[PDB]
């Protein structure tokens, strides 16, 4: 379960807006000393797509990717790979990943940080789906 | 009433007059593509500009306008064109073929037979039936001029030899007044017989290609074929799932990923009539 | 030792289309005519032995060197310097956008010629050899007639004084007078310069006057071979007897 | 049982509302003004004016704003609006020799009468993303020289006076107008130029590049590129004498092309011409190159590339028609596709047995 | 445990490449690659410098058994990331010693006529660049003739003097001894004197 | 007597300053912000991202601002900036079946599982210049429906399950990367698609339009167009398991193309594929059409149009190369032109006597 | 010193390494166009990207760089490239050929003879000498592979027949090492003789076309010609109006609309030397 949970919280961090994540992290006021193993680096991730969506692979351009690595005092390593060029956001994501790897912070951050972020993202998606679904063309109703 | 701030039918009188002259010439030369100085319309080229211009040049205040795309009045582009014409002319509109005076259609002829004084206007992307054989207009103009239609016969013969059947299933070329080979617009082979000796005038507009051609009422329109390979229309093993008709062109509606599907009339007005009869 | 050797050569587009099990030897200073029915594979065999069609079976050895085991560069060098190829349709062996002088001079320059005046003079000399007027040297082959184009192709493929020439109906499109001129030219080249010719022809008179040995091809197989006059006057295989009985007597 | 329901109109309205909302974007950011687009996105405006057929910067910027920056959509908007406007007058022939020069260069001579006037250009700039533009900044204070515009004779005039080129000479022929009469191939050079000026920038650029790579070579040299303001004058029937109505910012490109050797005159360079609205130059250069390529019939040149194919080049150059017809595939096509499906299923069944 | 690469990879690689370009463009000229203090033994300084300058993930490297060592392989993988191939025919750069056999030499890719740059470059570690059979070099890079007396295997001298491969096919040879390098491209004509 | 003077550097600096000032425009109007361009000119940003090769909306908007709206210049800016960035990872293959749909339509069937989702689009709009945009306005308040995204299986999957089309099947072949190795013709379909995604929108549109007009017909139907957000995931060596790094707004287009009759299987439709960044669709449609046209060698089709000429289409599709080489004619060429002048003058003198 | 925030010479070490391998291959195969994965530079394609990449891959801290376009150091593009290289490498620059270690040129070879250890890098738009004859790379690759240069000889012969002279006045094809036909970049015929047995290494970069090819020092470079039509360089009846030289390539400067014009050395450094000598 550790791998799946780590993937889930890293995905939530990556999809989180930098502003809301920063605000929530500041509100929590988590005290933790960490050293930046890898300074946030902004480069490119090569995009691979499939012919017809399921066939042979081909390179469909590139996208900006920022990666960061931090270490906590106890040696825990936090990593982050986020699309875009927000270096501070990547550093925060790596820090949160490191903290989540700690037992004392995992539950608290899941209940107070990861779950609210996921809920907010799901709400924003729900709302835009409601707006986009108004453009659906209705042809038949089964009476 | 027209209260949109534009001229009635959105076209200046000069463009209407030029299109009217082109229409008269086309009527006088059935099946011949009459060039005309088409203008750019609010709709993009290829979305029915030629038919819109023809309707604008022919439509009047007392006309009842029916707009159908794929045989349905509620189709998105049909709705857009109908709304535009209501805005710029304020004419009455109907979904009933028998109540309509002007019918602007895309890829279908109504199942309901047309009557006298009715005009059906076709949206034509490719007015040249030989285009897919000879892409160049410089050659097709001469071929039509000299009645050099042998390449079309060769194409049909090769299709029969290769696949055992003629590969053209829509926009099937026809012979008009025994002389001009004409493209009937992308109507299915199903609707081609309706064009023969039709009491209603037929007008065809290709705005992007700048061509207008017409079939006068009661004019011979014969689909190209062979005696041993006679012209055959599309057929289905299922009737319409709504009205149960077996003599109407059917569109296929996919219901779910599993594979369930149904077939319903493309002509929505005919389906409504057939369902209200029974 | 043979200038050209063909052993069990076979190339088939489909069963019966092409040639199969063809072997023969050609020496310098002799002519090997090929005669047969339209559709017997004469052109396919000519292409295969001229390095224009890779065979499915058999081997071709030129000066003891396997033709298709060599690098493509070497085969192109052969076709560029010491091999002549005369196609049935002259325009297939001619540059449409290049004048007749240029068509003749391409081969000369490919052999090392680098003097424009000498190349021009040689081209005019060869045009006069095939009786083409020297004033047509600058005219494109599209302005030439069928016989003129054929003679231009012959001159182009003979200007370099090659050692082996593969011809496909070189007399086609030629009036009998220029035809006799060409026959005399080919005989002179073969005897004086030891030239070797593999000629595909349907005029059995030209094969009689030119070919030293004959192959008779039918449905992709060599049915009869041997001395030209022996085959023509003493045919053995039914097809050969039909073929020589079909000749129009003048 | 299924019953047909009305869904087209409301779905269309919802889609249009969604597109408008996306065009507006986040309401926190101030809405873009048409003046801002006209001033700070001047090159897109130039392309929109050139291809749409109206030399009105404000209208082109408005179309760009309405099109969410889509050049094709803005061009079509401007062209369609052109349809709604009446033709009040026909301008007297433009006199590019009287241009007020913002920029003037020549690649055929190191220096020319009037000098090499680089003007405003991105040429010779190091294309490095300037991230300081992410925040507001101060525009440079421009340095100044003397204000006299030195005489700037056309380079082709200099070439012709030497006999190296032929003057473009007016026979009085009435220009063809493809906006009123559909083109008839082979089109006259006037019609070809009119269509090219309306042609897609990218398509003509690709064709010119192909010509530069041997696909119908014409050996081009940028004989002269002039960008600046040209006065427009008309002759209204009310007055009967010429009246100047304003000035237009236009770019003119003259290309020297491979010399010929005519039978009965000295060999001379050929030429190509391009003319566009605004400062964008590559469109004019491509126009000149493609014009030279299409001049092949007048020189009896053996075509070696598609750029020399008149019907192919011109019939697909207008991005209005091409974009419309490509996007029309998004329209419902289930009637035609059902016909093809019926045929295909019958073929599969026949082959199976 | 791994070896040490250039102290200044950029400057050192540029200097080594310039020396190698001087050597290759002027066959027979000996150049010194002094940037690398110690080589990855049994590889000498020059061979290691060339590998660091040119080898990468795009260039498979084949090491002969005498020169194939675990430390060398790990250092090459760590510093250059160049894949290591056990067969010479799969190699873009081939590293061998005087014990190279004719079969190994003839298994090296010589490219093709359409892509003559697709062949392999052979790095040969010689006992000396100076104490062998006198060789006269002529051709591109040589004004008249160059007299070099490298100590070479017989298969390599055969390759040089005979040139079995038709230009543009060929193998470019790099003779490395200690910190000094000599280059013989496929063009150079070599005569034993 | 004349003496050479230094004029290049100061003239270049003055020209760059003039271009910057023109880009800023009237200082009375507020300077455009990159966020405004990203939000309200989203389609230009989409084209810039697609052709420049970076799926970063902010960078594309910054390039557009720096380019004064010139799409070609912004695309080149983004591509050059791509050169300065390191490749940190290679994404796992995208799964378009997991797209979150902003828009999804199909022209081959009247209705499909998941429905016809028009989404934000200019389609079916009356292209009339909206002059109310000249002043600030209020965006529409969007209406809402249920928020569930209904299942939206690919139309081609439905066709293939019926045997009417062939599944696109992954053999594991390593894709070719023309960004590291120059293309070699004939290129593989992966390389062709990679180049087409980077190709000029207008050029490929014109080629697709020509194919629609018989110049290499392929009988296209818009089998499905899907625009929405696709998750991007990588597998870093640090962790060894897949990590989701974000989402990209992409448009996918699948075109059904004329059926064939293979010797040893039932006749079936062929297909073409297009994939772009953002909401712009015509680029994807043209990409799919040109991909089908270039698939001719795999079907033994007799080419009847330039769009089927692989080298001609691909060698001139990248607007970076084409625009650069066309604009390079603006560079000084007086050495070469002097050589041509010397030859031409000698020819004229020789012909005169 | 490099203080621009980019890597030395602006190129990542991987691109430098690939270009260096390509350069070595080109040196080993004189006259052959070596494909290489060229990257997009800050300059547009066709403005000297290939030469810039070659210089970046070869340039070092101690190198003295001379950049000339049309033979002049003050040319706009030459100034731009020199400024870029100063920014990204901080190398010393000079306008004197004899003091330069690396020379990046466009369309000229300096009149001053080059020396040993000097590298002259050419900007090449079209690296294929047969391109204008055969536009397709698929064919020219094979033609170079098989030494099928007959089409070039035919072109020269036809030019002589038609005009009486070879029409190529710049980028005149040459034969390198008796084997490869090479394009010398758009240098005039005047500069072609300098390429023969040149003590300096010659490198040629076509970034847009993705080709690198080299001529090693002391390599035979023979311009294609005929014995009776020998290779002849451009000539002028006037000397340089500034220095008075008669052995230098001259550019024509138009002074006024009347027709007055002068001729001055294209090689500005050579003109400066010649004027300071007298
Ligand atoms: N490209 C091809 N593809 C398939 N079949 C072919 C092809 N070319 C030839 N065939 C057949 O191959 C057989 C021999 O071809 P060919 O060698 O050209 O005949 P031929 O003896 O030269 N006839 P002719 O020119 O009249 O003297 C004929 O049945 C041809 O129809
Ligand atoms: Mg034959
Ligand atoms: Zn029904
Ligand atoms: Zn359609
Ligand atoms: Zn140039
Ligand atoms: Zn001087």
């Amino acid at each position: 379960a550790d791998t799946a949970t780590r993937q889930h919280w890293m995905s939530v961090l990556a999809h989180s807006q930098p502003a809301e994540l920063a605000a929530r992290l500041n509100a929590l006021n988590i005290t933790a000393d960490y050293e930046v193993i890898r300074a946030a680096e902004t480069g490119l991730v090569q995009i691979q797509a499939r012919m017809g969506g399921t066939g042979e692979r081909f390179f469909a351009g590139d996208a900006t990717l920022t990666r960061a690595a931090v270490r906590l005092t106890d040696g825990t390593l936090g990593y982050s790979w986020v699309l875009g060029r927000d270096k501070q956001h990547a550093e925060r994501c790596a820090l949160i990943d490191a903290l989540m790897q700690q037992s004392r912070h995992f539950q608290n951050l899941s209940e107070t940080l990861i779950a609210p972020l996921d809920a907010d993202r799901m709400a924003r998606i729900a709302a835009r789906q409601a707006e986009v679904n108004a453009s659906r063309v209705d042809f038949f109703t089964m009476v | 009433a027209n209260l949109s701030g534009y001229n009635f039918a959105y076209l200046d009188e000069q463009t209407k007059r030029m299109i009217r002259r082109a229409i008269l010439k086309a009527v006088a030369i059935p099946g011949y593509q009459v060039p005309f100085g088409g203008r750019e319309m609010p709709m993009p080229y290829g979305w029915g500009t030629g038919g819109i211009q023809l309707t604008a040049s022919v439509i009047g205040e007392s006309d009842v306008l029916k707009v159908i795309d794929q045989g349905a009045d509620d189709t998105t582009n049909a709705v857009s064109i109908r709304n535009f014409f209501k805005r710029v002319t304020g004419v009455n509109t109907t979904e009933r073929t028998d109540d309509a005076t002007l019918i602007q259609t895309r890829h279908r002829i109504p199942e309901t037979p047309l009557t006298e004084d009715q005009i059906i206007i076709f949206q034509v992307p490719i007015p040249e039936p030989l285009r897919f054989i000879e892409p160049r207009e410089t050659e097709t103009r001469t071929m039509h001029a000299l009645e050099e239609y042998g390449v079309m016969q060769v194409k049909l013969y090769e299709d029969i030899a290769r696949f055992g059947h003629i590969a053209t299933t829509y926009a099937y070329p026809v012979k008009v007044n025994g002389r001009y080979v004409m493209d009937p617009s992308p109507i299915p082979k199903f609707d081609n017989p309706k064009m023969d000796m039709m009491p209603a005038l037929q007008l065809f507009g290709a705005g992007r290609e700048k061509r207008i051609y017409a079939v006068p009422p009661f004019t011979r329109v014969e689909s190209l074929d062979f005696d041993d390979h006679p012209f055959t229309v599309q057929q289905w093993d299922e009737p319409c799932a709504i009205c149960g008709s077996t003599h109407s062109y059917l569109d296929e509606v996919v219901l779910d990923d599993a594979g369930n599907r149904m077939f319903v009339c493309s002509d929505t007005d005919y389906c409504r009539q057939q369902s209200e009869a029974k | 030792q043979p200038l050209l050797s063909v052993n069990n050569l076979t190339h088939l587009y489909a069963p019966g289309k092409g040639f199969s099990d063809v072997s023969f030897d050609l020496w310098p200073g002799e002519v090997l005519g090929i005669v047969g029915e339209s559709g017997s594979g004469k052109t396919t065999l000519l292409k295969s032995i001229s390095a224009r069609l890779t065979p499915q079976q058999g081997e071709i050895h030129y000066e003891n060197r396997s033709l298709y085991a060599m690098s493509e560069a070497d085969r192109r060098r052969l076709l560029r310097t010491e091999w002549g190829v005369v196609h049935q349709h002259p325009l297939d062996g001619l540059r449409r956008q290049v004048s007749a002088g240029g068509n003749i001079g391409e081969r000369l320059m490919a052999t090392g010629a680098r003097h424009y005046g000498d190349i021009r003079a040689t081209a005019q000399k060869w045009l006069e050899e095939v009786e083409i007027p020297a004033n047509r040297i600058d005219d494109l082959p599209t302005t030439f007639s069928g016989g003129m184009q054929q003679r231009l192709q012959i001159a182009r493929n003979l200007v370099t004084h090659p050692k082996l020439v593969f011809m496909d109906q070189p007399t086609g499109g030629l009036d009998v007078s220029v035809q006799a001129r060409l026959l005399d030219l080919l005989r002179g080249l073969v005897v004086e310069l030891n030239l070797a010719v593999v000629i595909v022809t349907h005029d059995l008179g030209v094969a009689r006057l030119l070919a030293d040995r004959l192959l008779v091809m039918k449905q992709g197989q060599v049915v009869e071979s041997g001395l030209t006059d022996r085959v023509l006057d003493d045919p053995h295989h039914p097809y050969t007897q039909l073929l020589v009985s079909s000749v129009l007597q003048n | 049982m299924y019953v047909a329901v009305k869904g087209g109109e409301k779905a269309i309205d919802a889609a249009h509302a969604l597109q408008e909302s996306r065009r507006r974007g986040d309401t926190d950011l101030p809405e873009l003004s048409v003046a801002q687009i006209e001033q700070q996105l001047n090159l897109a405006v130039d392309r929109v004016m050139t291809e749409g057929g109206i030399a009105d910067r404000e209208l082109a910027a408005l179309a760009l704003k309405q099109a969410s920056g889509d050049n094709v959509e803005a061009i079509f908007l401007l062209r369609a609006y052109r349809t709604t406007l009446a033709k009040l007058a026909v301008s007297e022939p433009l006199d590019t020799t009287g241009m007020r020069l913002e920029r003037r260069i020549s690649a055929v001579y190191k220096d020319i009468p009037g000098g090499q006037l680089l003007g405003p250009t991105y040429d010779y700039t190091h294309r490095l993303l300037d991230f300081t533009l992410l925040a507001n900044g101060e525009a440079p204070t421009l340095t100044t020289a003397d204000s006299e515009q030195q005489p700037s004779p056309h380079v082709f005039s200099l070439l012709a006076r030497q006999g190296l080129a032929k003057f473009e000479e007016d026979s009085g022929a009435q220009p063809d107008d493809i906006t009123r009469t559909p083109p008839v191939y082979p089109c006259s050079r006037s019609s070809r130029l009119q269509q090219l000026m309306r042609g897609d920038e990218g398509y003509l650029l690709a064709l010119a590049y192909s010509t530069q790579r041997g696909y119908g070579r014409n050996h081009p040299f940028a004989g002269e590129i002039r960008s600046g303001y040209i006065d427009v004058s008309i002759v209204p029937e009310e007055l009967g004498f010429a009246v100047n109505v304003g000035e237009l910012l236009m770019t003119e490109c003259e290309m020297v092309n491979g010399f010929i050797d005519p039978p009965d005159e000295p060999p001379h360079f050929t030429r190509g011409y391009g003319l566009v609205f605004g400062m964008s130059e590559r469109k004019a250069m491509a126009m000149a190159l493609v014009d030279r390529a299409l001049q092949a019939p007048e020189y009896g040149e053996h075509a070696t590339g598609p750029a020399q194919d008149e019907e192919f080049v011109l019939a697909h150059a207008d991005n209005v028609e091409a974009a419309g017809f490509v996007s029309h595939l998004k329209l419902p096509h289930y009637v035609d596709f059902q016909a093809e499906l019926e045929l295909l299923k019958r073929l599969q069944q026949e082959k199976n047995h | 445990t791994l070896e040490t690469a250039f102290m200044l990879p950029v400057q050192d690689a540029q200097h080594s490449f310039r020396r190698l370009l001087k050597a290759m463009s002027e066959p027979g000229v000996i150049v010194a690659l002094h940037q690398l203090k110690r080589g990855w033994q049994p590889l000498n300084i020059a061979t290691t410098s060339v590998l660091l300058t040119l080898a990468d993930n795009d260039t498979p490297v084949w090491l002969s058994t005498p020169l194939n060592n675990d430390i060398v392989n790990q250092s090459l993988r760590f510093h250059t990331n160049a894949p290591l191939v056990s067969q010479p025919e799969q190699a873009t750069f081939a590293v061998t010693d005087e014990a190279i056999s004719s079969e190994q030499l003839n298994a090296l890719s010589t490219g093709t006529a359409v892509a003559p740059e697709a062949g392999a470059t052979l790095i040969l570690q010689v006992a000396s660049l100076s104490g062998g059979r006198m060789l006269r070099l002529t051709g591109a890079g040589i004004a008249e003739e160059r007299m070099i007396a490298p100590q070479l295997p017989e298969c390599i001298l055969h390759e040089l003097t005979e040139r079995p491969h038709p230009f543009p096919l060929g193998i470019d040879l790099i003779l490395t001894c200690g910190e000094r390098l000599l280059a013989i491209p496929r063009t150079t004509h070599v005569e034993v004197c």
